[PDB]
């Protein structure tokens, strides 16, 4: 990702993807950083509302904030470094939670800050691609 | 005539209507909520 | 209304026992409204019945 700035400001961004063609096995050297679709959840019940209180990674800015009936946005990055094609030797997880307001602004209420060593996988975005 | 009472207290208790249905939200609720938060935690660890 | 005295017409009210006695204030609501209802009179305009 290339990011051309002209007086100080970003003015475009460049997206190439080259491809070494072979056979490697040097995943000591390897990771990717994918930003995930936005994700999102109706509250509806107060079942809704522990599910998510059970998550260690739901992080909110103030643990009182009342979630029943509002609509929750995920906008979520994942980096993961690897140890072979199928298991990360690290998996992180962040990025805002924002509530839908009556005028359909969303506002930042909370963290996801899931990390981890040796993972088949992602919980998060598997919880979110449920549930949301 | 005789009017035997083989109700046992329940006369005062109450408010019984609103009463019972509080016990019985408080039992679905606690069952509910905890077979989620159940299944939710064994496909977050069969994923992991 | 004297005092230790039940009027002739009276509304009730459930104790929580739950059998209806004689409530007094309830009552006199009932009877201030028949005592004008006597002098004044009703409307029931716009009442469907």
């Amino acid at each position: 990702v290339g990011t051309l700035s002209r007086n100080g400001k970003p003015v475009m961004e460049v997206t190439s993807s080259f491809f070494y063609r072979g056979n490697y096995t040097d995943f000591e050297n390897t990771f990717q950083k994918t930003v995930e679709p936005v994700y999102q959840m109706h509250i509806k019940t107060s079942k809704d509302i522990a599910v998510l209180r059970s998550k260690e990674w739901f992080q909110l800015d103030d643990e009182d904030f009342d979630l029943l009936n509002k609509t929750l946005t995920f906008e979520t990055e994942t980096e993961v470094t690897f140890k072979n094609a199928n298991i990360f030797s690290s998996v992180k997880c962040f990025g805002p939670i924002k509530v839908e307001l009556p005028t359909k602004e969303t506002v930042e209420i909370g963290i996801v800050d899931y990390e981890a060593g040796a993972s088949h996988g992602n919980p998060v975005v598997d919880f979110l691609k449920r549930n949301g | 005539p005789v009017m035997a009472d083989l109700n046992g207290g329940l006369q005062f208790v109450p408010e019984l209507k609103e009463f019972t249905a509080k016990l019985r939200k408080e039992l679905v609720e606690t069952s509910e909520v905890r077979k989620a938060v159940s299944i939710e935690t064994a496909l977050e660890h069969k994923v992991v | 209304i004297p005092r230790e005295t039940i009027p002739f017409l009276h509304l009730r009210k459930k104790t929580p026992a739950g059998d209806w006695k004689y409530d007094r204030q309830l009552s006199s609501l009932f009877l201030d409204g028949l005592e004008k209802a006597a002098f004044n009179g009703v409307t029931f305009k716009d009442k469907y019945v």
